[PDB]
């Protein structure tokens, strides 16, 4: 495996942290976050969604031709 | 008592005579493995407020290493100090 201390080479970045005993665990949980969500949310709908309702239409069309089809159906048969 | 423990602890530099055998256990632990190329331990003083520990200096491989034993001085010196380091510090 590889260990801390032989990763790889950085320079110049200071990192500036709290301690948890410090800190809130979760400050602006719904101010922030929710807004976050519908944001996240917008940036995925376009390409998750689509191929969904597809398979969508197509399971409540394809019951439909089913019961239709067979059972409801005997149509016509008339003398 | 804070200097006086900060005295058991001790400092060290990699031009010390004799390492293996310094009576601190951070000093002669670090003396053997070379962990360390210094350390001391501090205790600055302002009112009402100060800075009590140590800073040390390394190779970026005994970073690690050197924490886990200043930190576990610390701790043996909170929960568990004997009096014959009590009387050296």
């Amino acid at each position: 495996g590889r260990q801390f201390g032989h990763l790889t080479r950085v320079r110049h970045v200071i990192t500036y942290s709290l301690s948890p005993f410090e800190q809130r665990a979760f400050p602006h949980y719904f101010s922030k976050g929710i807004p976050n969500v519908l944001r996240r949310t917008r940036a995925c709908i376009l390409r998750v969604a689509p191929p969904f309702v597809a398979f969508y239409l197509v399971y409540t069309w394809g019951t439909q031709e089913f019961e239709k089809s067979k059972r409801k159906n005997p149509a016509a048969y008339e003398n | 008592a804070l200097q006086v423990a900060n005295a058991i602890i001790g400092h060290y530099d990699c031009t010390y005579g004799g390492g293996a055998h310094l009576s601190s256990p951070l000093a002669s632990i670090a003396a053997t493995n070379k962990l360390c190329q210094s350390f001391q331990t501090f205790n600055i003083c302002y009112a009402d407020t100060g800075l009590l520990g140590a800073h040390f200096v390394c190779d970026h491989m005994s970073i690690d290493d050197m924490m886990f034993v200043l930190q576990g001085q610390w701790m043996r010196l909170c929960t568990s100090a004997t009096e014959s380091e009590v009387l050296r510090g």
